[PDB]
């Protein structure tokens, strides 16, 4: 809440329980390495 | 002036490995280094090296983050290893130099299987 | 970044002169091509590093030629122990196509 | 005083004897042909 | 283990520490 | 610059030298090439070594 951001990206899309360990940064796996993935140096929060 | 590897153990795959190289007769303060792999029916490639001045950002670009290099203390330095695959399995040599190496260790094979 | 050693496979006789040439994709930092023996089963050992340079300890056989992105070495005869695979180790002028790069593997048969 | 003792430990079971609130002369002890081996790292003699 | 050591109402007896 | 490709050399370039001890400091643009041995604390050799 203290911290200013020229801008902010949503992105939404649906995965099973077990995959949501792969939406941290630098993670692999069957959905990180062809579905979605995000750099070593994400700067913001993932919420499921 | 010698080098030998340390860690080469059976694991199955997704599961983290320690590996650790040790300078006799001189310190990894001095000396480049470098942390090697050779398949058993593939070509060479290198992964990390770091020496004096923190210099572990020098990494392959396939290794990507789940490869680091350290060294523990002056004579020893020690590889920590993530998300073991079947295409991981090769031979660690501890490589002494960037662009010129000398002398290597023996080598400690680390084979992944289930 | 990668490098290519052509031809893959050489063969050669004992007098016989031996050559191979490494090609890199990008251009070489400040002549920093290495040249490695890899017997089978062992780690390689030097032979020729910065192209021409000939290390302390080694058989006055190895001379390099070449320079920016095509290099050779070239060697005047073999004692039938020179069978390992020749690794030209490219260093490169870092962060760009990666920080230095090996290339394939060029393994010497001698025919008798 | 330790350099006069009469005993002296093992390796193993090495002695150690802390010193402090005393003023210590080491150009008379280094310039002694007496001591085999005398090395000194991080600090010059001449400056001890 | 002792790091450190030294030996040396009509009274009143100020003391500061 | 950095110039590996010439003067380094395996086994050991002892090409180039430095003094490790001076008995005094440097004036600035000062060249000594006198590499006369020197001695420590008591200065007793006046010989070689």
């Amino acid at each position: 809440n203290d911290l200013c951001f020229t801008n902010v990206y949503a992105d939404s899309f649906v995965i099973r329980g077990d995959e949501v360990r792969q939406i941290a940064p630098g993670q692999t796996g069957k959905i990180a390495d062809y579905n979605y993935k995000l750099p070593d140096d994400f700067t913001g929060c993932v919420i499921a | 002036q010698s080098l030998e590897e340390s860690g080469g153990d059976l694991v199955k795959p997704g599961a983290s490995l320690t590996l650790t190289c040790t300078a006799s007769g001189f310190t990894f303060s001095r000396y480049y280094m470098s942390w090697v792999r050779q398949a058993p029916g593939k070509g060479l490639q290198w992964i990390g090296c770091i020496d004096n001045t923190i210099d572990t950002t020098y990494y392959a670009s396939w290794a990507k983050g789940r490869f680091t290099i350290s060294k523990t203390s002056s004579t020893t330095v020690t590889l920590q290893m993530t998300s073991l695959s079947a295409a991981d399995t090769a031979t660690y040599f501890c490589a002494r130099g960037m662009v010129v190496v000398d002398l290597w260790g023996p080598g400690t094979l680390v084979t992944v299987s289930s | 970044q990668v490098l290519t050693q052509t031809p893959s496979s050489v063969s050669a006789a004992v007098g016989g002169t031996v050559t191979i040439n490494c090609q890199s994709s990008q251009s070489v930092n400040n002549n920093d091509l290495a040249w490695y023996q890899q017997k089978p089963g062992q780690p390689p050992k030097l032979l020729i590093y910065f192209v021409s340079t000939l290390p302390s300890g080694v058989s006055s056989r190895f001379k390099g030629s070449g320079s920016g992105t095509q290099f050779t070495l070239t060697i005047s005869g073999v004692q039938c122990d020179d069978a390992a695979t020749y690794y030209c180790q490219g260093g490169f002028g870092c962060n760009s196509g990666d920080c230095t790069a090996f290339g394939g593997g060029t393994e010497v048969v001698v025919k008798r | 005083e330790v350099f006069n003792a009469t005993r002296f430990a093992s390796v193993y079971a090495w002695n150690r004897k802390r010193i402090s609130n005393c003023v210590a002369d080491y150009s008379v002890l280094y310039n002694s042909a007496s001591f085999s081996t005398f090395k000194c790292y991080g600090v010059s003699p001449t400056k001890l | 283990n002792c790091t450190f050591e030294y030996v040396s109402f009509k009274n009143l007896r100020e003391f500061v520490f | 610059w950095n110039s590996n490709n010439l003067d380094s050399k395996v086994g050991g370039n002892y090409n180039y030298l430095y003094r490790l001890f001076r008995k005094s400091n440097l004036k600035p643009f000062e060249r000594d090439i006198s590499t006369e041995i020197y001695q420590a604390g008591s200065t007793p050799c006046n010989g070689v070594e």
